């Protein structure tokens, strides 16, 4: 997962 | 509402009966909140951001209000710089990006 | 367009004569692109988010085309895991969040  | 992006898109959320500030973040798959107490069991997750990966606690089926809109879904708890509302809950409140 | 948030909001950009894919990111103050060359002067910067900080090169007054809309602004170049279009350029193409 990507949190940006 | 229509939220322009000249300032950070910060809104008030309510989780566990408490008000917090959070960022509406279309770049985030998931919702990540600062350390707090949530009910239930949690599962492990790692999530990646611009500086690398962090470990978080995944809590499912959490009741959360976002700018007055009710949602029930997954909340990750861990060391985030800012509370982030990601796409898993932005879709529940019917948010779109428009240009 | 109206972009729903069921999946990552990825668009094609043109920057420095190159086509790239990038994420429309309301949670980012700044625009951060993977390593590439850009013309003119630059200065070093640290930018942070989940996982910590990365060092980047800051180039000002760079023209980009974002899903066919031209904008000018600051672009940060460095080891970001994802190309991100942040608020500094989202405003210029008239992007809003709507719910
Ligand atoms: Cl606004
Ligand atoms: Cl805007
Ligand atoms: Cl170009
Ligand atoms: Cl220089
Ligand atoms: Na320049």
């Amino acid at each position: 997962d990507q949190i940006i | 509402p229509q939220i322009t992006l000249w300032k950070r898109p910060l809104v008030t959320i309510k989780i566990g009966g408490q008000l917090k500030e959070a960022l509406l973040d279309t770049g985030a798959d998931d919702t990540v909140i600062e350390e707090m107490s949530l009910p239930g069991r949690w599962k492990p997750k790692m999530v990646g951001g611009i500086g690398g990966f962090i470990k978080v606690r995944q809590y499912d089926q959490i009741i959360i209000e976002i700018a007055g809109h009710k949602a029930i879904g997954t909340v990750l708890v861990g060391p985030t710089p800012v509370n982030i509302i990601g796409r898993n809950l932005l879709t529940q409140i019917g948010a779109t990006l428009n240009f």
